[PDB]
């Protein structure tokens, strides 16, 4: 089984 | 070495009840120690917890494909990994070893390396459980998924009642019984 | 959406091409994609916000750049035949599994020979008096022959405007000399309207051929004029026999 | 029934520092070695019965590191505040002569996440056999981290835990005897 | 290894056909599965996309299932548009990120059903601002297949169908051309089979 990550979100500028 | 230090930090939390009969996620963004802006899955959307991660509340709401990404990941990525190491982490149970010795008017029972946390020790008396002068140092994880607790009964040590230690654990479907 | 640049190119073995393409859905993920003949569509690059994540180009042909998030370009060294092909650009929300949003697509044509270019002749043909007569329909005939490479873009202007309803471009050209590699190609469309709308003189019909081509920076040393970027027409008015 | 699963990402400036951990219920399922851009198991039976690819953690990082300059600029360059830790000195087992045990150093409830750890005997340092957890993820979004030096109980050697960290203003040593 | 296998070749049909378009996938991960449309003129656009194991998706009357069994994603509609004609793509990618895999992509061509056809072959001329003097076969039925010149000096174009929609009306239209004066309207497509009722005007 592969664990799937969070991706993480670019902040505004 | 003494300049300024700033930190970031992301959690992405998967809380289960009931196994995954009930789940709630949280995506969550911190500056230093404190959380600017969040996803609920209750709340369905991204709000600002700190007017810091207002900018990014309504960037991110508004971005195509978001909120159906996120209102999703309940299924697509809470639930999913629960089962990816369920039989390993919600399944895994490891019994414990029990020691029992004085400190002698302080009596001790040591129970070491059990998973998981749960566990219920209770100290007999011929039969007859103490329930006052028993102090527990409570329950201290050791970080190598294993857990350990010390509950001790301050009684006069003399040659006579039988002192039994019972512990109960969920790797164990009957009490376990150390005798002195 | 999903933009890119150029359009259209075409160069010569060994010069260097810049595409460049910008979306605008507030995505983190941009990839370009490699379309060719046989409609094969496989990936080169991956940009996370303007982090490299996939590359499955050969070690150092390439070179992408990414400035923003929002922004991802590429550039060809030195450009090989093998280069000739669509590419397309494409984003999505993150890294992570997504729908791809792609543009419209970049053709290039690589050529060993930039004299090998030619532009297109464009002519219209009226309609048959035997089609008005049996049908009480007009089709005009549009040729635009000799072009090379097939990068033009055909259309029809009725009385100064351009008119989709009634019109039929063939989809692919059709090679002069189907044995040679760097054939100049032809091109036939047709505009059918009712034989009164033809009959009327004061009816005019034009056929457009917007072929795109070298540039003014571009060194030509032959005879025929640079066969530059270029609209050719051809024009015909309405007859009332 | 009741856990919770917890994907734990952090980037400290101006070290240039990221981790990227799964934590369930309070322990570390496997982190991500940035630097050999390998998964590491805390258990290493966990990697027969689970993968995960490490890609994905190394792109979260990357985006950790860009958001922290730009939320740098948006708390007009706030610094973090220093807390110091609580250092703890335990076995993990009842100790008796000459049967091996392993000391336990907690650190506990500290940022930002830099200490330097060593395990003294007798007043001298000792690295033989010592081995450490990545930082862990706290409630209150502190950090806590283990230490450990296997070791063979006498009535001989003593041992002390030193932590050195930016809240505290001297070194500090959490002793152990028996 | 991840493969995606779709048809092969070009389809044609004639509309109010039902589709299928055969996709075969491989992988040893689990994946999302989608189907991505490219019309003429356009760049890919997602068709529809199904994440869950065994479960259907939908669009535009297009529908195909995830079929985790026999690890197949077959679209199908039950009758076909004349604006359906386009690139279909069958694709996968791994759950855990994205990393589509396209197939080959199928070409779907539909045809319209010409209801009166009038095939005749046309003969037309210019301002003679060129040499050539094209041939126009027209008004035939889509069953008919113009088939490509042998003399190297003749040009035959394919059927082409163009829709006066003021009218609601579809006329197929091939066109030939040559500059010889050997070249005649009345042997231009004689290489295609065409109808037999084919109005040939005496020019
Ligand atoms: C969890 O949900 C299942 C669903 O059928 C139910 O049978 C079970 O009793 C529930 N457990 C608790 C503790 O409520
Ligand atoms: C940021 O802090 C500096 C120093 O404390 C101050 O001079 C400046 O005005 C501040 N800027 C804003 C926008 O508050
Ligand atoms: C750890 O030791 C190094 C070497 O002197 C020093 O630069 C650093 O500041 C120390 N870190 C802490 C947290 O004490």
């Amino acid at each position: 089984g592969g664990y799937r990550a969070r991706p993480a979100k670019a902040a505004a500028t | 070495d003494t300049r300024p230090r700033f930190l970031e930090q992301v959690k992405h939390e998967c809380h289960f009840f009931n196994g995954t009969e009930r789940v709630r996620f949280l995506d969550r963004y911190f500056y230093h120690q404190e959380e600017y802006v969040r996803f609920d899955s209750d709340v369905g959307e991204y709000r600002a917890v700190t007017e810091l991660g207002r900018p990014d509340a309504e960037y991110w709401n508004s971005q195509k494909d978001l909120l159906e990404q996120k209102r999703a990941a309940v299924d697509t990525y809470c639930r999913h990994n629960y089962g990816v190491g369920e039989s390993f982490t919600v399944q895994r149970r490891v019994y414990p070893e029990v020691t029992v010795y004085p400190a002698h008017n302080l009596l001790v029972c040591s129970v070491n390396g059990f998973y998981p946390g749960s566990i219920e020790v209770r100290w007999f008396r011929n039969g007859q459980e103490e329930k006052t002068g028993v102090v527990s140092t409570g329950l201290i994880q050791n970080g190598d998924w294993t857990f350990q607790t010390l509950v001790m009964l301050e009684t006069v040590p003399r040659s006579g009642e039988v002192y039994t230690c019972q512990v109960e654990h969920p790797s164990l479907t009957s009490p376990l019984t150390v005798e002195w | 959406a999903v933009f890119q640049t150029p359009n259209y190119h075409v160069t010569q073995v060994g010069n260097e091409v810049s595409f460049n393409c910008k979306q605008t859905l507030g995505h983190d993920t941009m990839y370009w994609y490699k379309q060719d003949s046989k409609k094969l569509l496989k990936i080169m690059f991956s940009y996370n916000n303007k982090q490299l994540i996939v590359n499955e180009t050969v070690p150092r042909r390439f070179s992408p750049q990414s400035s923003d998030k929002a922004h991802l370009n590429l550039r060809i060294k030195s450009v090989e035949p093998e280069d000739s092909a669509v590419y397309l650009c494409a984003s999505s929300l993150d890294w992570g599994v997504n729908t791809l949003y792609f543009g419209a697509g970049t053709r290039l044509s690589v050529l060993e020979d930039l004299n090998k270019v030619f532009p297109p002749e464009v002519a219209v043909f009226e309609p048959s008096e035997a089609e008005i007569s049996h049908t009480q329909k007009a089709t005009l005939v549009c040729l635009a022959t000799g072009f090379f490479p097939d990068h033009v873009e055909l259309s029809w202007w009725v009385n100064g405007k351009e008119v989709h309803s009634g019109v039929c471009t063939d989809p692919q050209p059709l090679k002069e000399q189907p044995a040679l590699n760097d054939s100049r190609y032809a091109l036939s469309s047709r505009l059918r309207v009712s034989a009164t709308f033809w009959q009327n003189p004061r009816n005019h019909f034009r056929c457009q051929v917007q072929f795109y081509g070298l540039s003014e920076n571009d060194e030509w040393t032959q005879d025929r004029a640079k066969p530059v970027t270029q609209i050719v027409s051809a024009e015909a008015w309405g007859r009332a026999d | 029934e009741e856990h919770v699963i917890i994907q734990a990402e952090f980037y400290l400036n101006p070290d240039q520092s990221g981790e990227f951990m799964f934590d369930f219920d309070g322990d570390e399922i496997f982190h991500v070695d940035m630097a050999k851009k390998e998964t590491v198991w805390r258990l290493e039976e966990f990697g027969r019965f689970a993968s995960f690819e490490a890609q994905g953690a190394l792109a979260n990082i990357a985006v950790d590191k860009a958001n922290l300059e730009i939320m740098t600029k948006r708390s007009n360059y706030t610094p973090i505040t220093n807390v110091p830790p609580e250092v703890t000195v335990l076995t993990n087992s009842p100790v008796e002569l000459r049967e091996p045990n392993v000391l336990i150093c907690f650190i506990d409830k500290f940022t930002p996440p830099v200490v330097n750890v060593t395990w003294l005997r007798n007043g001298k340092p000792v690295t033989t056999g010592v081995s450490e957890t990545v930082f862990l993820p706290r409630e209150d979004h502190l950090f806590r981290k283990f230490h450990y030096l296997p070791f063979l109980p006498s009535t001989e050697d003593v041992y002390d835990c030193r932590v050195e960290h930016w809240g505290l203003d001297e070194p500090l040593l959490k002793h152990w005897e028996f | 290894g991840d493969s995606v296998t779709q048809t092969e070749g070009p389809v044609t049909l004639s509309e109010g056909t039902s589709l299928t378009v055969n996709c075969s996938y491989e992988t040893k991960q689990y994946p999302t599965l989608f189907w991505y449309v490219q019309y003429p003129g356009e760049g890919p656009q997602l068709l529809f996309k199904v994440p869950k194991a065994n479960e259907k998706g939908s669009n535009r009357g297009f529908e195909a299932t995830y079929n985790k069994e026999a690890t197949s994603f077959h679209l199908q509609k039950a009758s076909v548009q004349e604006s359906d004609s386009a690139v279909y793509y069958c694709a996968l990618s791994p759950s855990n990120t994205n990393k589509v895999v396209f197939g080959t992509g199928t070409r779907l061509q539909v045809l319209p059903n010409i209801q009166n056809p009038d095939p005749a072959v046309y003969q037309l001329r210019d301002s003679k601002s060129s040499d050539k003097s094209v041939c126009l076969f027209t008004d035939f039925d889509s069953q008919t297949n113009v088939s490509q010149s042998k003399d190297s000096d003749v040009y035959i174009t394919d059927k082409c169908v163009l829709d006066m929609r003021s009218m609601d009306f579809k006329s197929n239209s091939a066109v030939a051309w040559s500059n010889k004066s050997d070249f005649a309207c009345a042997n231009a497509f004689n290489n295609s089979i065409i109808p037999e009722d084919t109005f040939f005007p005496s020019p």
